[PDB]
């Protein structure tokens, strides 16, 4: 931010102030979702629906 | 002394032949002889007349 500035050669009012910018960091970290669905071959053959599609 | 068969044995190779070598024969009969039904699922029901008047 700026400030209001005086005209003195000696008083604190006449000094142009000093100031900072600053940056920060955010992260994406990849993580894994999973499941395994086992089925028996004969059940998969004897059922009326395509259970591998289901 | 003489050079006998045991002395020459390192250079006396044996032969090999297949006259008695065979695969297993397929001896099975029941699918060839009896009526075959192609099943579409584990169980099939076969109704029969049991008694009559």
């Amino acid at each position: 931010h700026a400030k209001w500035v005086g005209e003195s050669a000696t008083a604190p009012e006449g000094v142009k102030p000093t100031a900072k910018a600053t940056w920060a960091n955010k992260t994406l970290v990849a993580e894994e979702l999973a499941v395994i669905l086992p089925i028996h071959e004969n059940v998969l053959a004897d059922a009326t629906e395509d259970l591998l599609a289901e | 002394a003489d050079t006998n068969r045991t002395d020459a044995a390192a250079l006396i190779q044996e032969a090999y032949s297949d006259v008695f070598l065979d695969s297993v024969s397929e001896t099975a009969k029941v699918i060839g002889t009896f009526p075959v039904y192609n099943m579409g699922t584990k169980t099939t029901n076969l109704p029969v007349l049991s008694t009559f008047p």
